[PDB]
């Protein structure tokens, strides 16, 4: 004329490049874990990731990688630099937002924005109101057992104890006119 | 020089607007007949080495005023897009002295062309390789047309 | 190193890095080794890329060339890294010039050669017990030391012929060659090429 | 390259609805190597020109995005932005609202379950929709109908 | 046009923004659901205008 955005696309092949030098490297050297989603038993355990590994130790001497063929599953592309998986993720959940309007998936993602949030525990109460609320929700699938112990009070509170209100006032309408039936 | 900025700027502003084949079904077609072929032209299409044929063409035809790829066929083991075997997109340099098109042909994309030869300029070790490839003897070294000259006083 | 490759394809127009694997006890990433990507200086003279590739990554490239500009005890660190002999002063191509006139310079210089080459190798079809009927794939030349072990608790399928890059390295002086093809574990060159105004003009790369 | 032909078919009586199948025909030579089986039917793709993707699912996140950009916030609004979420990318941080998006599309009905834990969920809302959700001023209404049928019945 | 797709497609853009936020408008969008792309991603709500 951005001036610099030649200068950007070629810096964005060149990190194409890094990306699948780095592939390459990995399958190599470092232990790829493969997706073994599992459905055992009478249909019990539902679609649960195992994440499943396989190493050799050899009895002379030092540990040397097991990995399939199917190890390009990936392809490289572009993307704004993160310092971590969870600061990508919170990207993620702020461009979504920016891109939903102020309906229930706001909320949504308002909540699972919270769940991603930083160490601190000045933060730790909103993360395990967001945890809390996700769960009863049903949205999210509860592993430790006092989240599970919080899915079952929401569903004892929502079953029975929030009853609707004009529906079951007709309900009793319907009851009293079947006894004026029964009375003739 | 007072001109350079100009390609540079022309360069940036077609580079901000990627251009890719999107293929339609016909008319009578199925409303999903294309996915496949469409699938399998991303999966071939997506390395580097596409985008910067695509680059190098558009760069000579802003400054040279033509631009050349080729599509070669090539084996794949691990990873193939079908069949074994996969379609990548070299790019061709200086197309307009290395692209031989024929001379009875009247439109743009030389579909009309009934002949085309390329000229390739390789260094011995690529002479070898090449040789390898396409088994062929080494030893004989080959000789055409100088697509280039040595106007410039390179080493 | 990502910041130097850029200043210098601002200024010089060509910049390199290079993926380097290394062994790390504590916090390790995966396998008790990490992967870093180490910065080169002067891409354009430290790094000489093959003249037959006409790609801008350089993915076309067989073989690299890397200059390496070390002082003395740099020179003892690289030779006890590599295990070389270190009385053996080395000696390559001067990169660089004296142009300026630096009160002293460098003298102590090797260089490392890469080359990829691509050819069939034998990988083993075996059968995962965990998985269950999963045609599992692994090469033999990675695997070589464990083959009984393997076949001790997995079932070999069959063999197969399948087509992959190996990278080798070989660190080389003006006079003899120290380390002859030591296997690189990329299946691609690890010095990652930026580029700004690149092309061909005479079949010389200008950029 | 192999191409499949979509063999949609409607087996049984008028069972297993239209569902594609993909049907690809290969022949392994008792000699060596395959040859593939590919009809004259091939030409059913108009090549057209389109903006460069990386892969057929951003495609696909390009065109929700674009349908949402020419959509009011309606229920059609709703249901694109449920699709979008459909096609959303490959982290985890977004498995949950994968889910929930996949798990509302399937509650509507629009989409169709295919592993078994999704039938499970359009079972469940099945359920739901039927007999819990009575409507309340139509139930009342139902009510004055008995409650007068019965005043017929006494006179 | 390319195509005769594209032509109705058009159409219906056109007559889209010749028309108001009514009961047609909501006829307008079904049936330019009805004629988009080939690609699965929107099979779904191909179907879904269908059926509509």
């Amino acid at each position: 004329v951005l001036e610099t955005y030649v200068f950007q696309d070629n810096l964005a092949t060149a990190m194409r490049r890094d990306g699948e030098i780095y592939q390459s490297i990995v399958n190599d050297i470092y232990d790829v874990p493969r997706n073994v989603t599992i459905t055992l038993e009478d249909g019990s355990e539902k679609d649960v990731q195992l994440m499943a590994e396989v190493v050799d130790l050899a009895t002379g001497e030092k540990q040397v990688l097991n990995d399939i063929r199917g190890r390009y599953e990936c392809y490289t592309d572009v993307g704004p630099s993160f310092q971590s998986m969870k600061q990508q993720n919170r990207a993620e959940i702020l461009e979504l937002l920016g891109k939903t309007p102020q309906g229930t998936p706001e909320y949504q993602l308002l909540l699972l924005q919270y769940f991603t949030l930083l160490d601190g525990k000045g933060v730790e109460m909103m993360r395990d109101y967001a945890n809390k609320q996700l769960i009863q929700m049903g949205v999210k699938k509860p592993e430790t057992p006092e989240e599970q112990q919080w899915l079952v009070e929401a569903q004892q509170a929502k079953q029975g104890q929030q009853d609707p209100a004009m529906v079951q006032a007709q309900g009793v309408l319907l009851q009293g006119q079947a006894e004026l039936a029964k009375a003739q | 020089d007072v001109v350079r900025p100009v390609v540079r700027k022309l360069v940036s502003e077609m580079r901000q607007n990627p251009i890719d084949v999107l293929y339609r079904p016909k008319d009578g077609a199925r409303p999903d007949a294309a996915d496949v072929l469409m699938g399998m032209y991303r999966t071939d299409m997506r390395h580097n080495t596409a985008k910067i044929a695509v680059n190098i063409a558009v760069r000579e035809q802003i400054e040279a005023g033509v631009g050349a790829w080729r599509l070669v066929t090539d084996y794949e083991d691990q990873s193939p897009t079908s069949n074994n075997q996969v379609i990548r997109r070299e790019p061709i340099h200086s197309a307009c002295s290395h692209v031989i098109w024929d001379s009875n042909s009247k439109l743009m994309d030389k579909s009309d062309a009934r002949h085309c030869t390329v000229i390739h300029s390789m260094s011995q070790n690529g002479w070898e390789d090449f040789a390898e490839k396409y088994d062929l003897d080494a030893d004989d070294i080959p000789s055409f047309q100088n697509p280039n000259d040595w106007v410039f006083p390179w080493l | 190193a990502v910041n130097i490759a850029v200043r210098e394809q601002i200024e010089a127009g060509v910049g390199a890095w290079r993926l380097v694997t290394d062994y790390e006890d504590q916090s390790p990433t995966s396998n008790n080794q990490v992967i870093r990507r180490e910065p080169i200086h002067s891409a354009c003279s430290h790094v000489i890329w093959d003249s037959n590739s006409k790609l801008m990554d350089k993915s076309d490239a067989r073989h690299c060339t890397v200059i390496h500009s070390m002082s003395q005890n740099g020179w003892e660190d690289f030779a006890e890294k590599y295990d070389l002999d270190a009385d053996d002063i080395p000696s390559f191509q001067n990169p660089n010039d004296w142009v300026f006139p630096w009160l002293t310079q460098d003298t102590i210089q090797i260089a490392e050669f890469y080359e990829v080459v691509e050819k069939k190798e034998t990988a083993f079809i075996y059968q995962d017990p965990v998985t269950g009927e999963p045609v599992s794939y692994f090469k033999r030349d990675i695997k070589d030391v464990i083959d009984d072990l393997a076949d001790s608790g997995f079932i070999k399928i069959a063999e197969r012929q399948i087509k992959r890059r190996r990278v080798y390295k070989s660190i080389i002086t003006c006079t003899a060659v120290l380390k002859d093809k030591q296997l690189i574990a990329g299946e691609h060159i690890p010095i990652v090429p930026v580029f700004g105004e690149w092309g061909f003009v005479e079949d010389k790369e200008v950029y």
